[PDB]
């Protein structure tokens, strides 16, 4: 079961900037000192 | 199959290198780290006199 | 060393791209070889193989050619050197502005 | 593959031979630059030239190369 | 009439695109350097350096 | 000499592979196209001379 709210006054949402965020492992293998480049969906710098 | 002296992190299950070749594997009982190497290959040359 | 090392860096490159052309299709629907064998029979698939085997030749017959053009290259500067070990070092030379 | 490659073993049989004589090509240009004197002389123990110091071109027995500290940092440079 | 303390979100959305991954010894990453943001980034990203 | 036969031997011998490379099938059934051109149609045998 749920309920209902009540309206009441809220603050409009922001927008601020991401400094070198969204970084993930894109593969599950074992890659050392090398500069490998795929192609992945991650989250651009300074968006 | 070399008893290698490198470690992987705790998610990985294979190994390559700069020519994208899997030259590092992880064994799937007791995480071994075994590598791969060709086994022999090469040309017989003769010597004559 | 700049030749030196442009030489080796040349060299090496030509060596990993034929490495990576190694894993090229060549418009065919696989790389390996082994793959379309385990998955087509050879009375179908040796339009495939054959293609591939016309991409891997035309990628040797290239880096053969590349590396001819090299040595001719190395033949050349090796005359020369030879030439100037022989002039300058061995003796004096008295060509103005070669040694 | 090796059946399909019996139509092209010329083509293999000229890069192979193509890959030889370019190895016996570099062989044989160290012979014409370095191998020009068929005697191998050596330095006098005692260093006196007058005033010319040539012990940076001259090998050191003090390192078990006998590379010139020169030639060492030459080596040591490229790669 | 209710209390929630203090907190704070943050929701992003991701798109593809072409990155350079650095990894050192340890096989972890350290670095990343884009392909179609700045000039410098494409350059860097085109020479694998 | 040495100098002067190279300039021969190698000129011979990739004159004889040249000779020996029209015995070689090139991937297809057979070498001379002539017995194609007498034994398939034409459309089959264009493939074949192709
Ligand atoms: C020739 O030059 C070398 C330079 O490498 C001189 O060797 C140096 O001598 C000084 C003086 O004792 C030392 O402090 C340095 O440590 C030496 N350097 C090296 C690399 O050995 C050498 O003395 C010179 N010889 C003459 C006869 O002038
Ligand atoms: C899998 O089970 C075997 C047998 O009990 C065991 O030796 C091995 O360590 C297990 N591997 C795991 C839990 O990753
Ligand atoms: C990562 O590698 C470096 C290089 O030797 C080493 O100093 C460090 O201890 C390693 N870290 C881990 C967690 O293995």
């Amino acid at each position: 079961q749920c309920v209902n709210l009540t309206t009441r006054t809220q603050l409009p949402p922001a927008y601020t900037n991401s400094f070198t965020r969204g970084v993930y492992y894109p593969d599950k293998v074992f890659r050392s000192s090398v500069l490998h480049s795929t192609q992945d969906l991650f989250l651009p710098f300074f968006s | 199959l070399t008893e290698s002296n490198k470690k992987f992190l705790p998610f990985q299950q294979f190994g390559r290198d700069i020519a994208d070749t899997t030259d590092a594997v992880r064994d799937p009982q007791t995480l071994e780290i075994l590598d791969i190497t060709p086994c022999s290959f090469g040309g017989v040359s003769v010597i004559t006199p | 060393l700049g030749k030196l090392q442009d030489v080796v860096n040349q060299n090496a490159q030509a060596l990993n791209t034929l490495v990576k052309q190694l894993s090229s299709n060549f418009g065919a629907i696989s790389s390996v070889l082994n793959d379309i064998l385990s998955r087509l029979d050879p009375p179908e698939a040796e339009v495939q193989i054959d293609r591939l085997i016309t991409g891997r030749l035309q990628s040797l017959q290239t880096y053969v050619t590349q590396q001819l053009i090299r040595a001719a290259e190395i033949r050349a500067s090796a005359n020369l050197a030879a030439t100037k070990m022989s002039e300058c070092v061995l003796g004096q030379s008295k060509r103005v502005d070669f040694c | 593959c090796s059946n399909l490659l019996l139509q092209y073993g010329s083509f293999c049989t000229q890069l192979n031979r193509a890959l030889t004589g370019i190895a016996v090509e570099q062989d044989k240009n160290t012979q014409e630059v370095f191998a020009q004197v068929k005697q191998i002389y050596k330095t006098p123990p005692i260093k006196d030239f007058g005033g010319f110091n040539f012990s940076q071109i001259l090998p050191d027995p003090s390192k078990p190369s006998k590379r010139s500290p020169i030639e060492d940092l030459l080596f040591n440079k490229v790669t | 009439g209710w209390t929630a303390g203090a907190a704070a979100y943050y929701v992003g959305y991701l798109q593809p695109r072409t990155f350079l991954l650095k990894y050192n010894e340890n096989g972890t990453i350290t670095d990343a350097v884009d392909c179609a943001l700045d000039p410098l980034s494409e350059t860097k990203c085109t020479l694998k350096s």
